[PDB]
C-alpha cells in the first residue's frame, strides 16, 4: 500500500506550497503515523520524518519538531536543516547540528538526491 | 530597454528561488529592490503587478503583516495574489475585512485585468 502514501505525500507537497498552514499538519501527522509502523530505515520513513518535521517547523510548533528531527538528523540532510533552524529560533541542541552539518558538508567534500520542496541546495 | 526586460525576469527568478527555500530576508531585499526598480513601468504592465503581488507576499512572510496589508490594499483589484495576499492579512488584523469580501467575491464569481499567473503561490 505504497501508492496511497506517495499520493498524499504528493499533496502535502502540493498544499505547502500552496502556501496554506496547518493544512499538512494533519496530513504530515498521518504519514508519521503510517510509516513509522511499516520501517524505520526505508527512504519513505525519513521522507514522512523530513515532511513531519517540516509541516511541525512552519506552523509555529518548534518545541516538538526540535526533537523530532533530533532523534533522525542523521538520516536525511532536510531533517538536520531543519533542526539546525530549529536550533537558531530556540537557542538549543546547536553544538548537536553542527556536527552533524559539518558531517553533511564533509560528505559532499570527500570524494541526498531527494527533490522534495523547500529542500536547500 | 532590451536588456531591461532581462534584468526584471532574473530578479523574479531569483525571488522565486530565493521564496522556495526558507529564505526569506533576501527574498525580503530582492522583492524590495524589484518593487522600486518596476515604478518606472506604468501600471499597465503586468510586471509591475507581479512586482507588487510578491512584495505583499515576501512583506506577508516575514510577519511584517500591517506593511504587508497596506501595499496589499493600494493594488488590490489589479491581481488575484495581491487579494490573497489583503485577505489573508484582513484575516490575521481583523481590518478591513469588508472590502476584502467586496474584492473576493467579485473575482470568484467573475472566475466562475489579471487572473493567472505562473509565479509561486498563485491561488486556486
Amino acid at each position: 500500500a505504497l501508492s496511497t502514501i506517495i499520493q498524499l505525500q504528493d499533496c502535502i507537497q502540493q498544499a505547502i506550497q500552496q502556501l496554506n498552514y496547518s493544512t499538512a499538519e494533519f496530513l504530515a501527522e498521518l504519514l508519521y503515523a503510517e510509516c513509522s509502523i511499516l520501517d524505520k530505515s526505508s527512504v519513505y520513513w525519513s521522507d514522512a520524518v523530513y515532511l513531519y518535521a517540516l509541516s511541525l517547523f512552519l506552523n509555529k510548533s518548534y518545541h516538538t519538531a526540535f526533537q523530532i528531527s533530533k532523534e533522525f538528523k542523521e538520516y536525511h540532510l532536510g531533517i538536520a536543516y531543519i533542526f539546525g533552524r530549529c536550533a537558531l529560533q530556540l537557542s538549543q541542541g546547536v553544538n548537536e547540528a553542527i556536527l552533524t552539518l559539518l558531517s553533511i558538508i564533509n560528505v559532499f567534500s570527500s570524494n541526498l538526491n531527494s527533490n522534495l520542496v523547500h529542500i536547500p541546495d | 530597454d532590451d536588456q531591461a526586460l532581462s534584468t526584471i525576469i532574473q530578479l523574479q527568478d531569483c525571488i522565486q528561488q530565493a521564496i522556495q527555500q526558507l529564505n526569506y530576508s533576501t527574498a525580503e531585499f530582492l522583492a524590495e529592490l524589484l518593487y522600486a526598480e518596476c515604478s518606472i513601468l506604468d501600471k499597465s504592465s503586468v510586471y509591475w503587478s507581479d512586482a507588487v503581488y510578491l512584495y505583499a507576499l515576501s512583506l506577508f512572510l516575514n510577519k511584517s503583516y500591517h506593511t504587508a496589508f497596506q501595499i496589499s490594499k493600494e493594488f488590490k483589484e489589479y491581481h488575484l495574489g495581491i487579494a490573497y495576499i489583503f485577505g489573508r492579512c484582513a484575516l490575521q488584523l481583523s481590518q478591513g475585512v469588508n472590502e476584502a469580501i467586496l474584492t473576493l467575491l467579485s473575482i470568484i464569481n467573475v472566475f466562475s485585468m489579471v487572473l493567472n499567473s505562473n509565479l509561486v503561490h498563485i491561488p486556486d
